């Protein structure tokens, strides 16, 4: 039939500029990623700087200096070291929660190498026929966390202590 | 030495630490000076 | 409903779509109008047991790029696009790989050349100085 | 003045060190700026007899650079983000099939156990540190800063590079673990392809 | 063409014009040049651009009032070496001269600075300052 | 320069 | 370097073994003895071979091919194949069995070309694994006719069974654990 | 044998017993999946480690300019006569001094050791 | 330039990788960073030979070695590597022919020299871990020339073998006939006599 001599030829298009930005976004194939149980999910900018960069200056910050006093703390604080940094939301990496906190968490970090040498482009099929190819602004590797019990800080040091744990470590593990 | 069919009259060990422990200060005195024999004659060189 | 909601409709029409890696000339190319709408065309011809893949440059914009596929069974690629709106959406799955490759060989380092001495003119280097600064 | 070659990973025995094989790499930021930092890892000999010790047997161990102890290996690619075990063996064991090396791996990763958090890796990193801890975030955030520009700089130094750094340190194991097998050759000081 | 027999002849040939293009000592000269020419102009470039501003200085408003002075250090020159004399008068220095009176053989080293000053006044310049 | 049981 | 092959031993001689008589190292870097055969022993080459037996250290790990370590619920379900014939024919008549059966299960090969070498007997292996655990360990041994020499070791019945009836949840390594310790300590120490 | 990592945590399964079926299952510490166990190994150590080399070798040492060749050995699988030897090239390989050789010719690949 | 070479000559980057498809392809190292693997190694190592010795991209120091039993391709354009030119062998046939002999002799007036033999690739650097991968052959004619077989695959020769001694060792006549020892002490004793 016509499948085993088909010809297909399309035009390429390549708007200017684009509403929405085009990224890449890409599960490992041991994870098993299946869209049938996505009956929704949620992608943000992290907040880990609550526990290394913000809200971690909260309370010495509104202590309360004032006068000759205020000016002298803001300066010590400055010059002691090189002005912490604050949020700057774009240059973080992106969480993921598919089906809120019952489904699995997906972390995706920026490709750190940048593709001086190299393009990507999507090709869509479209009514009229012809492929549009759209930059790829980012590229992202998303991988889950299972949504399992997780051992606290502190009861981990405890454990670690124990390096040698002759005893059975999944009933450790079922005490938890 | 203890050992059944090893002679307990001539078996010696190189190590004179062994000697002294097992055998005696006496016995590590022969013993210290065949070893130093030994390392000295082995090239054929001899001292009196 | 929210903000932070991702439209995965695109994954429930499974939406196929192709990646390609393409060079830099092809895509300064493209770059320099941009806006014609308009820079080549891709053709695809099909045999009974073996296809290839091809893209002509436009006679315009050049004043042949076959293509190799690659097998994407290893791992699972989808698209997703933020929108200016704050409306996340997924476009599809990435179902085939490919990339481009230059016909040229000799003559194309050439012009690789002419790219390496262009990227290397921001390097700046010791300047001799005849006479002592007075 | 003759010097050992920089970013090159060498494999050595050395019999007075607990550790039965020890593989170093000593890195230099593209020779831009910086001193050279050695990260090395080592193998435990399995000469310690316990009753836990002897049925671990071999168990790696990472002397990263400015942390005073030695590190367990398994805590730090999980500090560097790979918290799977089947993650971290991925990057270490190139082919899953071969029995062997993935019996070699699995001691450490029983040390490693009980930290399955990012965090709490880092934290232990950090509270393991030379430099002093005041705080739990503090800890985190000075070991993160540690694993990003002191341990492997010519992978990277910025740049989310993460992933980078997690293959090499994972050839650096992979190394070490044939030549605990016996595969590869121990790597020889004198040749003179080392010695830039 | 091939040079069967003659090969006394052919590789002390090969071995002489090896000599004559680079000489006994080339490794160090090499060096040293590609110090001069990269690495010194590559060690000025990597360096972090100096960035200062004054510590809240007059304990009025203070909007970002404290001028902030940024430099950046480009464009590394060297003269020949010169040697000056006790009334200042610069010359070149040969190397003997250098070896008899004891001198070091050393050139000016020159590097172009730029130096923004950046007062919250809406304006920023940019004076240059060419081969400090 | 010898043997193995000489002189080197 | 320049001794000879004649003296077939490592010998330290010259200005490191002046070193070693001068300072009296408690630790020497080639400890050796020279041993003297008392009578018929130094005369015949095969008796001077018994007593070179007699004194040369010989671990478990040198005259064992291969260890694994199995799970069969039931001795009489013998889930290697090999092992059907000897296990039935002790089970005939079995012994231990009122106590319990560990389910937990070390087989250990031995090389045959090892075991002659250094003349061991089977039995004997057996005597002294059982000696050296006691109770703990019940081993089980093949013929000396079998082409494979087979060795199967399992958790004392009695401590399968604890003999108590509090019988305490601590469940110490549970049994493989304990198993692989065991195995490691045989081979390393077993000093047969 | 062989170690198998569990589905749902993609972590380690470490064996263990359920005492009421006296059924081998291989159990996560971290997640609660069980599985049963076909192979009812644990762990097997090869003490002589009688490991066969020709596993190991790979086909592309057949390229190397420095390793000998021989045509005196045909190969068995295409009779290529052309064929690179080389030892064990291997630590721990005891005292053994045997030539495994590789059949040169592009593709077939052949590693036999006479 | 190597490394954007590299990314044209069809190697997928580490990020990019499958886990995977590591094992069974040949890793790259470029100064010592795994840059990515190749699924086709001899043909890249092929290239980049070409391209060094027409010196196109690759420079001349930069060396190239394949470890063909550890899946490794290393290329090294660190400084500090030690390096000694040799002439280059093709099929069992020298590449330096009469021609290239006659215009060196002539080498006033021709502005022929050792920098046009080394971009006609008629001759090349290399250092010793690329020494490891390299068969040579002491003298052209005795070792390229049919014998009984002893190597058929010469890669390298050397264009001289009184060039492996310096230059105070180059000044004893007949080196070879003299115990070593004896060598060693003149090349200290050189460096003491008056002239
Ligand atoms: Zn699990
Ligand atoms: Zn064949």
């Amino acid at each position: 039939g016509p499948s085993s001599q088909n010809v297909t030829e399309y035009v390429v298009r390549v708007p200017k500029n684009t509403t929405k930005k085009y990224n890449i976004m890409a599960f490992n194939a041991a994870d098993k990623v299946n869209f049938a149980t996505w009956n929704q999910a949620r992608l943000e900018r992290d907040l880990s700087n609550k526990k290394i960069y913000q809200e971690e200056e909260m309370p010495e910050s509104g202590a309360g200096s004032e006068f000759n006093r205020k000016l002298r703390e803001e300066a010590r604080r400055k010059k002691y070291g090189i002005v912490l940094k604050e949020f700057r939301p774009e240059d973080q990496p992106w969480l993921l929660r598919v089906n809120g906190k019952s489904g699995r968490k997906f972390k995706g970090i920026k490709k750190g190498g940048v593709t001086e040498n190299t393009s990507y482009y999507i090709f869509t099929q479209c009514p009229d026929g012809a492929f549009e190819a759209f930059p790829v602004h980012n590229w992202y590797n998303f991988t889950p966390l299972a949504r399992h019990r997780t051992l606290t800080a502190e009861e981990a040091e405890e454990e670690w202590e124990r390096r040698n744990k002759v005893l059975n470590h999944f009933s450790i593990m079922q005490q938890r | 030495l203890s050992e059944k069919d090893v002679d307990p009259v001539r078996t010696t060990s190189n190590d004179i630490v062994e000697i002294f422990t097992v055998l005696g200060i006496e016995a590590v005195r022969k013993a210290l000076e065949r070893e130093l024999y030994h390392v000295i004659s082995f090239d054929g060189s001899y001292v009196n | 409903a929210e903000r932070g909601e991702l439209d995965l409709t695109g994954a429930k029409q499974n939406t196929g779509v192709w990646l390609v890696k393409v060079p830099k000339y092809l895509s300064q190319q493209w770059a320099k109008a941009s806006g014609r709408g308009e820079v080549g065309k891709l053709r695809i011809a099909k045999t009974q047991g073996r296809t290839e893949v091809s893209f002509t440059l436009n006679e315009d914009l050049a004043n042949e790029h076959p293509f190799v596929l690659q097998s994407v069974g290893g791992q699972t690629l989808t698209v997703f696009t933020e929108s200016s709106s704050d409306k996340l959406s997924l476009e599809g799955i990435v179902v085939q790989r490919a990339e481009c490759r230059p016909a040229a060989s000799e003559n194309y380092m050439r012009l690789k050349r002419l790219q390496i001495e262009e990227s290397s003119k921001p390097v700046r280097l010791s300047q001799q100085l005849d006479k002592v600064v007075t | 003045q003759e010097k050992m070659a920089t970013n090159t990973v060498y494999v050595f025995a050395k019999k007075d060190s607990k550790y039965a094989y020890t593989g170093e790499c000593r890195s230099c930021l593209e020779n831009s700026s910086r001193p050279t930092s050695t990260i090395w890892v080592s193998m435990l000999a399995r000469g310690g007899q316990g009753a836990k010790k002897s049925a671990i047997g071999q168990r790696i161990v990472a002397t990263l650079p400015y942390i005073k102890q030695e590190v367990p290996i398994i805590i730090v690619f999980r500090a560097l983000g790979f918290v799977s075990d089947r993650d971290i063996l991925e990057h270490i064991i190139y082919d899953f099939e071969d029995p062997e090396m993935m019996e070699m791996v699995k001691p450490s990763l029983d040390e490693a156990f009980v930290i399955q958090e990012q965090n709490v890796a880092l934290n232990f990193i950090g509270s393991r540190g030379a430099k002093p801890g005041v705080t739990k975030e503090k800890r985190i955030k000075y070991a993160k800063e540690v694993l990003q520009k002191e341990m492997l700089p010519h992978v990277g130094v910025s740049d989310f590079c993460e992933t980078k750094k997690a293959y090499f340190l994972g050839y650096m194991v992979h190394r070490l673990l044939l030549a605990a097998l016996g595969r590869r050759e121990l790597d020889d000081r004198d040749h003179y392809g080392n010695k830039r | 063409e091939i040079t069967p027999d003659l090969w006394q002849e052919a590789c002390w040939i090969v071995i002489s014009s090896y000599f004559d293009e680079k000489g006994l000592v080339r490794q160090q000269l090499d060096s040293f040049d590609e110090f001069i020419q990269m690495s010194v102009q590559r060690i000025v470039e990597d360096a972090p651009p100096i960035d200062l501003q004054a510590e809240a200085q007059h304990a009025s408003g203070e909007v970002e009032e404290p001028p902030r002075y940024l430099l950046k250090f480009e464009q590394i020159y060297l003269s020949k070496p010169t040697h000056w004399e006790r009334d200042g008068a610069p010359s070149p220095m040969m190397p003997n001269e250098a070896r008899l009176r004891n001198l070091t053989y050393s050139a000016p080293l020159y590097v172009d600075i730029t130096k923004t000053v950046i007062k919250e006044g809406e304006e920023q310049l940019q004076t240059q300052h060419q081969k400090t | 320069i010898w043997g193995i049981g000489c002189n080197p | 370097f320049h001794y000879a092959g004649v003296s077939a031993k490592n010998v330290t001689l010259g200005v490191p073994r002046l070193k070693e008589l001068i300072n009296i190292s408690k630790k020497p870097k080639t400890p050796s003895l020279t041993v003297f055969l008392l009578g018929q022993s130094a005369r015949d080459a095969e008796r001077a071979k018994d007593i070179l037996c007699r004194l040369e250290h010989t671990t478990l790990r040198k005259v064992t091919a291969n260890t694994a370590i199995y799970y069969d619920p039931n001795p009489q379900s013998t889930v290697v194949a090999e092992d059907q014939e000897w296990v039935n024919v002790y089970y005939e008549m079995p012994d231990f069995d009122v106590a319990r059966i560990s389910p937990w299960l070390l087989r250990v090969e031995l090389d045959r070309k090892h075991m002659t070498d250094r003349k061991l007997t089977m039995e004997q292996i057996a005597e002294k694994i059982n000696a050296g655990f006691g109770d703990d360990l019940n081993c089980i041994f093949n013929d000396d006719n079998a082409e494979k020499l087979v060795l199967r070791i399992r958790i004392m019945n009695s401590d399968e069974n604890k003999m108590q009836e509090e019988e305490e949840v601590v469940d110490k390594m549970d049994d493989d654990v304990f198993l692989r310790c065991i195995e490691s300590n045989m081979l390393t120490d077993m000093t047969l | 044998v062989g170690i198998r990592f569990c589905q749902e945590c993609n972590n380690m399964l470490y064996p263990k017993e359920d005492k009421e079926n006296r059924i081998l299952l291989y159990a996560c510490r971290n997640c609660d999946y069980q599985q049963e166990a076909d192979n009812s190994c644990i762990y097997v150590n090869k003490i002589t480690h009688e490991v066969d080399e020709l596993t190991q070798i790979i086909a592309d040492v057949s390229q190397d300019p420095t390793l000998p060749r021989t045509e005196d050995h045909p190969c068995q699988k295409c009779g290529h006569k052309e064929a690179v030897f080389f030892q064990s090239h291997s630590a721990r390989a005891e005292d053994a001094m045997r030539l495994y050789y590789v059949c040169t010719a592009p593709h077939c690949g052949h590693r036999w050791t006479e | 330039p190597i490394l954007e070479f590299l990314e044209e000559w069809s190697m997928e980057n580490l990020e990019e990788i499958s886990p995977a498809a590591i094992a069974d392809a040949t890793k790259i190292f470029v100064n010592g960073c795994w840059v990515g693997i190749h699924k086709d190694p001899e043909q890249l190592m092929n290239t980049l030979r070409k391209l060094r010795r027409q010196m196109d991209i690759i420079v001349s120091e930069v060396s190239m070695i394949r470890d063909i039993r550890e899946r490794e391709i290393r290329i090294y354009t660190d400084a500090g590597r030690i390096c000694r030119p040799l002439l280059i062998v093709e099929k069992q046939k020298l590449l330096l022919k009469k021609r290239h002999i006659d215009q060196l002799k002539e080498r006033e007036y021709n502005n022929y020299s050792w920098q046009d033999l080394v971009a006609s690739g008629v001759v090349e650097y290399i250092d010793t871990l690329e020494e490891e991968t390299v068969m040579l052959a002491m003298t052209p004619d005795d070792l390229q020339e049919k014998e009984v077989a002893y190597c058929s695959t010469y890669t390298h020769c050397e264009i001289h073998p009184s060039m492996i001694l310096g230059v105070c060792a180059s000044i004893i006549p007949f080196p070879d006939h003299n115990q070593s020892p004896r060598n060693t002490y003149q090349s200290a004793m050189g460096k003491q006599a008056m002239g």
